[PDB]
């Protein structure tokens, strides 16, 4: 929504209620940024 | 399925 | 122990010792709820789910706090496996050996 | 690109520029739709924000509801407004900094030292950092001058909810959001982080609203319920009200008007924004749209037990589950559940086709959805589903499947399910059971499975869940099976065990005087799986007779030894050693039951250190389950082979007993009357430490209790020593000595809250008694029995005494639930490491070693690592 | 189909063809009418 | 408790359960459009051809018929607020026999239709019984 | 009415009969207990809701279990015929 | 380069090298470790490869 | 005795044993593997049940699974335990 | 109601003494091939006063199968009420239903 096509996007499986919570938190001025991580644990 | 490839 | 014994109920002493230890961890007696959960919670989602309020979320946003998903409640909330029981076990396999 | 996981969440305050740049459209107009044209441009229902009806493509993204996340809009506010949820924070941002130069009013060098300490201790000791910042804020608020710019600072007082009125040498001035934002914009980053905030993510002037984000339709869908006009939700109404107020204020200020109405309208717009963020603001009128009902807003959207956290995040509704009334079934194993055919054909489990189970799956497919066992759907490897109801010919489809297909077959015998009974107080209130399909309409539970669920067949219902993945099924089977959890974790002792008919049957079969013929033995043993050699009868001549202990001894292991008393060894049967004329001492040697009976103290549930407990502890839950499945049915079979009833003759006492009871009652009444008569004329020496009128009540209560005990003893002595009621009482099946005393002899003294019944008229309870009477009859002493019957006032006193039980239950359960919730949330994240320590998941140590010797309570011999006496018995008890 | 006037229980029978401004029995002027049993053989098991 | 099955088969504790469905033809004075109780050959919110197979020519099911599942009892259409099918259907998971059909007027000329459906309840495993002493 | 064999040896038989209940099971058990050479004989009803019984026979090896069952059936048939012939005379 | 390669359970019972090379060159448009770990929810084995 | 005698006894006891969680995890992983490909390592003809769970349990019992468990102690020490009897 | 009336009719015992030799037993094919079902009729109506219907009002197609007793009350009819039904009889065992028990 902000970077357009200059960023790489990754898919994550998650409860849809959590996505709804994030969306309605952005409805208020709170800005929740999700920090991703590697699925496969190296070592 | 991941790679985590590096050079 | 005296409260439980008077009613005629049997509870092992190890559970009582553990709850007594966790109740007086920080050098003084702390309420096990609002002051014993939120005191050492270190998590925003779990604390905000304990009591249904947005005050904690607003405080975290104002102070710019960060969550690490170390506990079990937040992982269940977002949908990741917990790190207790079968989540503590790491497996390695050799598929070449049949 | 790779598939990832969520590792953390970074919070903050959303920047107005970031709101502007994340938005797709700007909301300019104030009408929601025109001639039912919701796609009207610039409205709240603009299609660019999202799509909710089934058939439509989003203008922003060529996706339907399956893959279209909501898109946000932005509203450009012309007058800055303040966030109601952040006010306290900006309050601390107004009283702790200079208004002119925008700096903390603490001098330079100590402030630098404080910030150095804070940065050096911020992450290691968060509590110490919080204390430091609160101390800095306190010592900065109490300063009235700014050393940096040499200016005198006034003080600001907070007025609820959101208006700050500063004092400026009189004539208190109301503050506007614009000047507040201008003041907060001047605070440097190095000073805003000293106060415990983050400059790069939560900047204080962003805390003052200039641009407002517009949520998408997917968060506020339009409901077309009641088969009429669509009913919009509260968010759309409040948003459009805010918009229309915005254009009204803009046109009013651009047209020219007195500043008084301008600021009043600004306050109104602020009120709309504040009530949009949160409706239930204290001291304010809640917004009501059309029906006079308060609106539900973002704050109310996440609150209560029906919001997001406790309604959709902590708990949620799941599928593949059922709820049904439960009924008894003693013909099932202790880890089986009987389910009706209708549920079995509705709930399905997906089994993937392999080269090992392909014929069975083909047979399942051949039978349709309506035939059991059968299947409902077939999932092709491509991912598409085929419904077997509309299949033209499934006989060829069964042969057409290969490895890799998925079939959703009906529940079959041996399937693992989760069976639960609310409120689910402890962990074994939800256990893994094996499915058995039976005709009927109720869930069937074994009588031995009730204690862990705390269930009785008065009309209770229970829930059933079906795991749908191989890993979940494997974990449920390997960790949650019923027979694996016979011993409770609260203490070392079995939670699954003999009930009430089982104890009576065991006592009647184990008693010394039981002799069985060959046909009777065969009938008794026909219910079990035992087949083989009975051995020679215990008695050979004159007639071949077996015995109950010989039939019981066929199941005990051939190296089991046990010496202990029985539950009937409490009264005059106490012989305290093996030489007992009664069967009041249990002696087992090398698996042979030589003397003693079975009762609550040998097979009863929740009886630690019983012979059943040791048997389980030494031969596994495997032998525990085998024994409970086999030997516990002969008890019922023999009970119904004999007769077990309850006649009214088991409660009546001979008339010679009633005369003695009456004489004792008269003596007690005379003693109480003497006490009262001598009280009225002094003559009483009170108990030391107690006053007059307190010793009299104690004397009366003591003598009444002694009278009750004596009457109970007299009634017990003259009754039949061997009747069904007495058998049930002594063996521990049902009842107690107090119940027998109340049925056969006087009930005793009724009391409310530990004292005699006193509430009523003045100086008397009822109007049937004289004024100022404290005789035993007038305060609630019942001298009759249930068999004999109660007088009217005795009935009234009994009801008054017993009313408290109908009340206390709800309070007890509510308090228990609240306490358990707090305790669970407190102790949730503790774990046992591989070195024996108890540590939280955050790293810190709670115990150096669990308990004191790293012993699980579940694996302990009744809260003990090992019973050395039991080991010595197990080794050399056959020669004691 | 066919109706029956409600006054005095099984009063009399009327059909669709009685077109009136309101639901009313043409004979006794009663405002409540019921429906007939649609004469047709019905099979019930005596279980 | 244990009950005799033979005495149940003789009709000891059998019972009948009656449920009621009702509908009204609102006159809609605000726009002069009116309701009508007719079948739904071609309508927006159609359900299925077989569902409306029990309705008579007047759109009301006749007494002494075996309804099941979600069959339509009273069939009426609603003007748009494009006619939409708003018909009263039997509740899901329960069936019975249509017991009574009543047609009248609600003091304003609006047609009121009531359909009462009965079903038979035979005692079985899971039914609850009590005495006059709390048992 | 269908029979099947769960286990079978020279001196052991376990037979499951579907379509039968106490009426025949009790009669067969009572007759088997009278046949010489039989050491154990029992019948069981696995579940009251299912019309099916299980008969367990264990002999001492002198006579096969199947032969014992056949002899028991013969005894029962003889008793039934005698009962008919005697009731017809009153 | 160093990476992680996923071996499905259907290719079990064979030496890691050729399967690793096959999935490596199959979709891109080497001594792999003989043992690999297993993650939750998937039966395939993840090996470290120097390709 | 590093820190306590009880801790040494605990570690010695668990040095060569499998906790129930490890057994459950191994069985779950093997069952998931057999459900798709992964032909069994035993003779799947005498088995009473042909479902994947029973085959996984039998394979674990006979000790033919080539699976090792890594136990990472709180101080960083790692221990490798193998389930194959060999 | 129809179900209650059918149950009452089913509980009425009939003289099945000569019918054991002319009708097929349930163990045989008995569900089709007419010749194993008897038919009885009941057509009654009340004119002006309540009327009780007894088992003597059941007319049987086959004359050797009649109700055991003719004085069993079946249903009481109010004014202007009528009943018209046909019932089918067949052999059966008491194991299937208790209405077939002869004792
Ligand atoms: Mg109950
Ligand atoms: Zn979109
Ligand atoms: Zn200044
Ligand atoms: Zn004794
Ligand atoms: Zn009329």
């Amino acid at each position: 929504p902000v970077h357009g096509d200059k960023s790489v996007l990754h898919p994550v499986t998650v409860s849809y209620a959590f996505k709804l919570l994030i969306q309605e938190l952005m409805s208020m001025v709170i800005s929740p940024r999700l920090i991703l991580g590697e699925k496969v644990n190296l070592g | 399925m991941s790679y985590s490839l590096k050079t | 122990k005296k409260v439980l014994e008077e009613q005629g109920l049997d509870v092992d002493m190890r559970h009582i010792v553990l709850v007594s230890d966790i109740m007086t961890r920080t050098g003084d007696i702390r309420q096990i709820g609002r002051h014993g959960v939120t005191g050492e919670k270190s998590s925003v989602l779990a604390r905000a789910a304990f009591e249904v309020t947005v005050k904690h979320l607003l405080d975290a946003a104002a102070r710019g706090e960060r969550e690490e998903f170390k506990g079990v409640i937040e992982n269940i909330i977002i949908g990741q496996p917990i790190r207790l029981g079968t989540g503590i076990v790491e497996l390695t396999m050799k598929p070449n050996m049949r | 690109m790779s598939e990832k996981i969520i590792r953390g969440v970074k919070f903050g305050v959303l920047s107005p520029n970031e709101i502007r740049q994340m938005s797709v459209t700007a909301i300019i107009t104030s009408e929601v739709y025109d001639e039912d044209g919701t796609p009207i441009e610039g409205g709240v229902m603009d299609p660019k924000l999202g799509v909710i009806e089934p058939g439509q493509k989003c203008p922003v993204c060529g996706n339907t509801l399956a893959g279209c996340p909501g898109h946000f809009g932005h509203i450009e506010l012309i007058k800055p407004v303040i966030h109601i949820g952040y006010v306290k924070h900006i309050y601390d941002f107004l009283r702790s900094t200079c208004w002119r130069c925008g700096r903390i009013k603490i001098k330079e060098q100590d402030l630098e030292r404080y910030k150095r300490i804070y940065n050096a201790i911020k992450l290691r000791w968060p509590s110490a950092a919080r204390r430091l910042v609160e101390y800095i804020k306190k010592i900065s608020i109490k300063n009235l001058e700014c050393p940096h710019c040499g200016e005198k600072q006034f003080k600001i007082k907070l007025e609820k909810p959101y208006n700050f009125n500063e004092e400026r040498n009189g004539s208190i001035v109301k503050l506007s959001p614009s000047e507040i934002r201008d003041r907060l914009e001047r605070i440097p980053d190095s000073d805003v982080e000293l106060l415990g905030y983050d400059p790069k993510s939560s900047r204080p002037e962003w805390m003052i609203l200039t641009v407002l984000p517009v949520p998408p339709i997917t968060i506020r869908p339009s409901i077309t319920i009641e088969s009429g006009i669509r009913a919009e939700d509260d968010l759309t109404h409040k948003l459009v009200d805010i918009i229309r107020l915005n254009e009204r204020l803009k046109e009013s200020i651009e047209a020219g008007a007195p500043q008084l109405i301008i600021e009043d309208l600004w306050d109104l717009l602020q009120y709309h924004v504040a009530t949009y963020f949160d409706n239930e603001i204290p001291g304010l009128p809640p917004a009501k749209h059309r029906s006079g009902r308060p609106l539900r807003t973002l704050a109310q959207r996440l609150k209560g037990k029906e919001g997001r956290f406790r309604g959709n995040l902590s708990g949620k509704r799941v599928d593949f589950s059922a709820r049904t009334v439960i009924s008894p079934d003693p013909n099932l194993s202790i880890d089986e559940v009987g389910i009706p055919y209708t549920i079995a054909r509705m709930l399905t489990v997906p089994e993937r086709v392999t080269n090992i189970n392909i014929e069975r799956i083909r047979q399942y497919i051949i039978n349709g959805p309506d035939k059991w066992p059968g299947a409902n759907y077939v999932i092709k490897p491509d991912g598409r589903r085929i419904d077997l109801r509309y299949v033209k010919d499934r006989k060829e489809l069964a042969s057409s499947i290969t490895a890799g297909y998925v079939v959703e077959r009906h529940l079959v015998d041996g399937d693992v399910v989760l069976f639960n009974r609310q409120p689910s107080l402890h962990r074994i209130s939800m256990m893994a059971h094996k499915v058995r399909v039976l005709p009927g309409r109720t869930f069937r539970l074994n009588l031995l499975d009730c204690p862990p669920y705390n269930a009785d067949f008065d009309g209770d219902e229970m829930n059933l869940h079906v795991p749908q993945s191989e890993e979940a099924i494997a974990e449920a089977r390997e960790l949650m099976l019923v027979h694996k959890n016979i011993i409770t974790p609260r203490y070392g002792g079995p939670i699954i065990g003999g009930g009430q008919d089982y104890i009576s049957g065991a006592y009647l079969l184990s008693v010394k005087t039981t002799l069985l013929t060959v046909e009777e033995v065969a009938t008794i043993l026909g219910v079990t799986d035992f087949v083989g050699e009975l051995g020679e009868p215990a008695i050979l001549a004159p007639k071949p007779y077996y015995t109950g202990k010989q039939v019981i001894s066929l199941f005990l292991p051939k190296d089991f030894n046990f010496h202990g008393p029985a539950n009937i060894s409490k009264g005059p049967r106490a012989c305290k050693d093996e030489i007992c004329p009664h069967d009041s001492f249990i002696v087992i040697k090398n698996g042979l039951l030589l003397e003693g009976v079975f009762d609550k103290k040998a097979i009863g549930n929740q009886q630690p250190e019983s012979m059943l407990h040791w048997s389980i502890r030494e031969y596994g839950t495997e032998y525990g389950k085998w024994l409970m499945d086999n030997v516990f049915k002969m008890f019922i079979r023999f009970l119904e082979m004999r007769g077990f009833t309850m006649t009214l003759e088991d409660i009546t006492i001979p008339d010679e007993a009633q005369n003695e009871i009456t004489t004792k009652i008269k003596e007690g009444y005379s003693q109480v009357d003497e006490y009262i008569r001598k009280f009225n004329e002094g003559q009483l020496e009170p108990i030391p430490g107690r006053t007059i009128e307190e010793s009299l009540e104690s004397y009366i209560l003591d003598t009444l209790d002694k009278l009750r005990k004596v009457a109970g003893e007299i009634a017990t002595k003259y009754l039949d020593p061997f009747n069904n009621v007495y058998i049930m009482a002594i063996t521990g099946a049902r009842g107690s000595e107090l119940n027998i005393t109340q049925m056969t002899a006087l009930l005793g003294q009724q009391s409310v809250r530990g004292e005699r019944i006193r509430r009523g008229y003045r100086e008397r309870t009822l109007s049937l008694f004289k004024y100022g009477d404290i005789a035993p009859e007038a305060r609630g002493f019942v001298k009759n029995s249930f068999m004999r019957g109660l007088s009217p006032y005795e009935m009234f006193f009994h009801a008054a005494g017993g009313r408290e039980g109908l009340v206390d239950t709800a309070v007890k359960t509510s308090q228990s639930g609240y306490m358990q919730r707090r305790l669970i949330n407190a102790l949730s994240d503790l774990r046992i490491e591989y070195d024996g320590t108890v540590r939280s998941l955050y790293g810190d140590i709670v115990q150096v070693v669990y308990g004191d010797d790293a012993v699980h309570p579940m694996y302990s011999a009744h809260s003990k690592s090992v019973n050395v006496n039991r080991v010595i018995e197990r080794v050399i008890g056959w020669k004691r | 189909a066919k109706y029956r006037c409600g006054k005095c229980w099984k009063e009399l029978d009327d059909d669709q063809l009685k077109t009136l401004p309101g639901v009313r029995c043409p004979y006794c002027g009663y405002r409540i009418i019921y429906m007939v049993r649609k004469p047709t053989v019905k099979i019930v098991k005596a279980i | 408790i244990i009950m005799n099955k033979s005495s149940i088969e003789r009709g000891m504790y059998r019972s009948t359960f009656f449920r009621l469905y009702s509908t009204e033809e609102v006159k809609y004075p605000g726009g002069q459009e009116d309701k009508i109780i007719t079948p739904e050959a071609g309508v927006k919110g159609y359900k299925g051809k077989d569902y409306y197979r029990l309705l008579e020519d007047n759109g009301v099911v006749s007494p002494e018929v075996e309804v099941k599942g979600g069959d339509v009892l009273i069939g009426k259409v609603s003007p748009p607020r494009a006619k939409r099918d708003t018909s009263i259907v039997t509740r899901h998971g329960e069936n019975g026999i249509v017991d009574l059909v009543l047609i009248t007027e609600t003091l304003e000329g609006n047609k009121l239709v009531k359909v009462r459906v009965r079903d038979l309840r035979i005692p079985e495993i899971g039914d609850k019984f009590a005495t006059r002493h709390g048992q | 009415m269908e029979i099947k064999v769960i286990k079978e040896e020279q001196n052991y038989l376990e037979l499951q009969i579907d379509g039968e209940e106490h009426t025949i099971g009790n009669l067969l058990k009572g007759m088997l207990l009278k046949v010489p050479g039989v050491k154990f004989a029992a019948y069981s009803l696995p579940h009251p809701l299912i019309t099916s019984i299980t008969i367990k026979i264990l002999t001492d090896g002198s006579i096969s279990a199947r032969e014992a069952l056949i002899k028991a059936i013969e005894l029962a048939e003889n008793y039934a015929n005698l009962f008919i012939d005697e009731v017809k005379k009153i | 380069a160093k990476g992680i390669v996923r071996i499905p359970p259907e290719y079990f019972g064979q030496s890691v090298d050729e399967i690793a090379i096959k999935i490596l060159r199959q979709e891109y448009q080497a001594k792999a470790s003989e043992e690999g770990f297993i993650i939750f929810g998937d039966g395939a084995t993840y090996h470290e490869v120097e390709f | 005795m590093t820190i306590d005698k009880i801790n040494e006894i605990f570690k010695e006891n668990w040095k060569n044993k499998l906790t129930k969680y490890e057994i459950a995890r191994i069985i779950s992983a093997r069952a998931l593997q057999l459900s798709m490909g992964a032909l069994p390592l035993i003779d799947t003809s005498n088995l009473k049940s042909d479902d994947v769970i029973s085959i996984a349990e039998e394979e674990l019992k006979r000790g033919v699974l080539p699976i090792t468990i890594r136990r990472i102690y709180p101080n960083g020490q790692v221990e490798l335990i193998s389930v194959r009897k060999i | 109601y129809d179900e209650i009336l059918a149950h009452r009719l089913a509980l009425v015992p009939f003289v099945s003494d000569e019918a054991l030799e002319h009708y097929r037993p349930p163990e045989e094919c008995a569900e089709n091939c007419d010749g194993c079902y008897n038919r009885v009729y009941l057509d009654v109506e009340a004119k002006d006063q309540p009327l009780m219907i007894y088992s003597r009002d059941l007319k049987s197609e086959d004359q050797m199968i009649t109700p055991v007793s003719g004085a069993i009350p079946i249903v009481l009819l109010g004014s202007k009420q009528k009943i018209s039904l046909e019932a089918r009889l067949r052999l059966g065992y008491g194991k299937e239903h208790i209405k077939y028990s002869p004792v």
